[PDB]
DNA sequence: ATCTTTCCTATTGCTTTAAAGGCAGAGGACTGTATTGATCAGTCCAAACTTCTTTCTGCATGTACATGGAAAACTGGCCAAGGCAAACACGTCCGGAATGATGGTATTTAAGAACAAACATTCCCTGGTATCAGCAAGTACAGTGCCCTGCTGACAGAGCAGGAGACACAA
DNA sequence: TTGTGTCTCCTGCTCTGTCAGCAGGGCACTGTACTTGCTGATACCAGGGAATGTTTGTTCTTAAATACCATCATTCCGGACGTGTTTGCCTTGGCCAGTTTTCCATGTACATGCAGAAAGAAGTTTGGACTGATCAATACAGTCCTCTGCCTTTAAAGCAATAGGAAAGAT
């Protein structure tokens, strides 16, 4: 029989890969344009620096990373292991958002 | 005649410039004027404080089996030291991941 | 005076009938039946209990809930529609073939 | 030119793996749109400040350092580019 | 050539030297350095002189940055730089 | 019988009342004596004017209530209304303290 | 002149009192305790920077314009004291 | 001869205090030079936010039947507002309190079936 | 002799009786409106500052004032409160 | 407990790219002296604090009763994890262009410096009203005992249809 | 007088009346707490007069900003191929949510003593004003050398392939 592994395996193994690297998790090119789909709203032709992109990127990965354990952690408060909306909900909430 | 030059830094002992610390206190409109210990005290403080840093990036970069400190071992560094952590606590490092860290009830039975 | 010859059943679906909107209350249908017969008026709740079994018995009475706050209190009973002419033709006593849903 | 409906260009892998480098095993089926909308939120606050800065300079280019002053106003400092 | 552009680069690469005698960094690490001893330096200078200016004083002396360092710093960290001033200090005032 | 409310319904009472009112909540004398105990750590024979007792009362009776409403959004996500110690840790560490 | 034990001073009806003001209802033994932890580990940490400041002035006396910067130093600015 | 004297704030048409403003911003080493149009902009602007304030404090001052202004007020006007409870969000009033607000899920149970109290 | 103590009371109070005619305003209250001017000016005189020392500009004239308002307030303040600014500088000029 | 499959880590070889090393020069740090404005040392006083006493409750502590919320146990179904295959859209580079940020010079225009007048702001003295304290009517909502209305299940007992005995019909 | 069909009495399944009992849902009385109204009082805020320091007007000047041009570098746009990633589908397992049960730990209310708060006074401390002294920073000019930009060299790290060990899952 073709080998499956149980679930929740596969997800520990993702998280010990991806606690243990750096790179950006979000592709590039699809965040640049929402930055730009963003941006017009505010002045039109705007031109844009390479490393002003990789920024914005850096700043919104580390922001959503924080926010995701915030949110791990008011899942596990309540004895579940999934996340849902009203997890980060509460994690906004409480941080101040 | 003028003497031998000698900047403020040798006569400190620091190896960060006390001059550029001066005339960054003086240029950054931080109050009128600026004390002649003033530059030095601070020089100092920034100096040990990068050494800290740098040493415990240093081991960091050791453990790891590199001899080049790179963003994630200045992550490791900071985020593995409690005082450091708390000093950096808002900071946001580029390209410095996250310590690791599972929380014991998602691990298997 | 003697026991009207007409069963519980008999007497709900006249009392359904005979309304002006097709419906009632217990306390409604109570006054109506003490009213048609002063025999019930006496030993209340005896009937009135049969009465209360009878309708959470049997399937040819369903309920109807009071919109606008009407009076107030009771829920209306009305005659199912596939009940027909059940006690018709002097069989008030006993229902031939008993009303089912299925 | 002008752009439509790149929100969804944060995908379910994307969000997935955000999660999963915060420690997250177990992940809902409604967190993705939740989290697009919190990141939208969160790119428009940062590049009204961002744009701001960068017309008070009567620049038409959004520089780095323009990005690191906005999120620095906000208590979200970035080491990196600030130079 | 563009307008020249400082930087704490090979101060802090001569502290790497002096605690670390035989490990480099590369050039994120050192622009990450870079802006962790810009954001350090206006920590203190914007403390000192809000000092200053709370006792209506015109001049920003070493006793303003040391009571700056021990606002900011935490803990052992906090001591052990005053102690590291009030040295560089002591030495400079001889001369 | 002597009459005896149901629990929760005293509660809320005072919730309605403690969120109606301005009056300080902490005994005062007892805080001030806190504040200098706390101060003798950090240098001895301190002087306090009023106003600055008075400050900082007023500053950590924010701060707890504050906390307490975080807690309390914490106890009524894990689908309880009782406050525990999980709570507040949770609440502090999600503000970063 | 030396006091010791004055954190039982916070009493149990004022953490009571001062949590209903959060809204909430109902409240664990074992709160109580935490509340006290956590407010003294606050209130050292703010007059650690007002004893700080009051050394740096070179006084003797505490004043509240001390433990209002000390406050703002913390992102916990107060009004109504001369700020 | 010298002409008679007018108050910048005059000229400008504000309340608040120009030249009390410039000397502000000269004294409080913001920048080198100050120019001139920036006291009358910042002036007008402070005046603005103050009138915003006063004029939900005396709203909220009018709900409770009372003329005085009082740091009660005062919050309740900053924190019904959703801008300016935004940009006075970290900020503490003394002798404020809080927006009247329990939590939906703590208030009573209305069960249909309400007899006395007994066990669970 | 003891020392004077500017504040903005009288100019809080002139806008109090400017927008409501009817009201008072106790002593406390005052103090918190005052300390809230004292803020505000703080931080957008701060913002106006570090905005000229991004520009390396010397001068902080109303351009500076208008941007720090824009970044500092939210929403429609930093409409309202922009458009009495120009309108304010637009009089004085005029004058 | 043992076997199979998958993944991870570790080692060796190649390469490529990123950091260390060298040189030029210019801009900014260093030296020396006069100026001056800031800070420091000593005295004084009043106002602000600290210390002690007594009052007078209103608060916190303690206790007892018990209600209902938290936690444990169980069940199940439906949500999400794991895997596969196809499509696609990202990644990377390469070039064309046109956009704009920087640098330089003339100028022009707006702010700093200085001095005098005066005038607005702060501080001190007086009415009057908005607030606080206490008692008391009136209202709002909870606690709960009671009542009515539904429904399960069983028992009890008449109602009408089917089968057998008695009678009458057929022969 | 004998054989067979139909009527009447008895039996049997259907149906209704009755009772007991337990559950939901709603009504009206009792009772406690909060809001509002009234009066007295008191304290506190607005209005009028004296002192001072700070704002405004005028002139000179000087430097920061504006305007025009130039230039080069850097960002947008498009094209192309290659292949890793994404999306849709299927299968199933285990985790979330709902239900039930137990009891204990929290809440409510009363009894009690005590120490917090208020008022007053006395003692005492020191924060800030004031004066004169001094000393350390700023301003200016000369000068020389430290730090940043450009270019070159090589080794640290990335990439590929392979091999061995760890660990999950199933029998």
């Amino acid at each position: 029989k073709p080998h499956r592994y149980r679930p929740g395996t596969v997800a520990l193994r993702e998280i010990r890969r991806y606690q243990k690297s750096t790179e950006l998790l979000i592709r590039k090119l699809p965040f640049q344009r929402l930055v730009r789909e963003i941006a017009q709203d505010f002045k039109t032709d705007l031109r844009f620096q390479s490393s002003a992109v990789m920024a914005l990127q850096e700043a919104c990965e580390a922001y959503l990373v924080g926010l995701f354990e915030d949110t791990n952690l008011c899942a596990i408060h309540a004895k579940r292991v999934t996340i849902m909306p009203k997890d980060i909900q509460l994690a906004r909430r409480i941080r101040g958002e | 005649a003028r003497a031998k030059a000698k900047t403020r830094s040798s006569r400190a002992g620091l190896q960060f410039p006390v001059g550029r610390v001066h005339r960054l206190l003086r240029k950054g409109n931080y109050s009128e004027r600026v004390g002649a210990g003033a530059p030095v005290y601070l020089a100092a403080v920034l100096e040990y404080l990068t050494a800290e840093i740098l040493e415990l990036a240093g081991n960091a970069a050791r453990d790891n089996k590199k001899t080049r400190i790179i963003p994630r071992h200045l992550q490791l560094a900071i985020r593995n030291d409690e005082e450091l952590n708390k000093l950096l606590g808002r900071v946001t490092i580029a390209q410095g991941g996250v310590l690791p860290n599972i929380q014991a009830v998602l691990l298997p039975k | 005076h003697a026991k009207p010859p007409y069963s519980y059943i008999s007497l709900i679906t006249m009392a359904i009938q005979q309304a002006p909107s097709k419906m009632l209350t217990l306390s409604e249908i109570y006054q109506w039946i003490m009213d048609l017969f002063p025999y019930y008026r006496q030993n209340q709740q005896r009937w009135q209990n049969s009465i209360r079994h009878s309708l959470s018995f049997n399937d040819c009475f369903v309920k109807v809930a009071r919109s606008p706050d009407k009076p107030g209190k009771g829920s209306y009973w009305t005659l199912h529609p596939d009940s027909g002419n059940m006690f018709e033709n002097g069989c008030y006593l006993r229902r031939q073939k008993r009303f089912k849903c299925e | 030119k002008v752009l439509r409906d790149n929100i969804q260009g944060i995908t379910k892998p994307a969000i997935r793996r955000l999660a999963r480098r915060g420690g997250v095993k177990r992940i809902s089926g409604l967190i993705y749109e939740e989290t697009r909308g919190v990141l939208k939120v969160f790119l428009e606050n940062v590049i009204r400040d961002a744009v701001t800065y960068t017309e008070h300079a009567k620049r038409k280019t959004v520089t780095a350092m323009d990005v690191v002053y906005a999120l620095k106003r906000q208590g979200r400092t970035l080491y990196g580019f600030g130079g | 050539k563009r307008s020249r552009k400082e930087s704490y680069s090979i101060y802090v690469y001569k502290v790497l030297k002096q605690v670390h005698p035989d490990t480099g960094i590369s050039s994120k690490a050192m622009g990450i350095m870079n802006s962790f001893v810009n954001d350090i330096f206006e920590r203190i200078a914007g403390e000192a002189s809000r000092l200053a200016h709370y006792n209506k004083r015109s001049t920003i002396t070493s006793r303003e940055i040391q009571t700056a360092v021990r606002l900011l710093l935490p803990g052992e960290l906090a001591k052990h730089a005053v102690s590291e001033g009030t040295k560089a200090v002591t030495k400079y005032t001889s001369a």
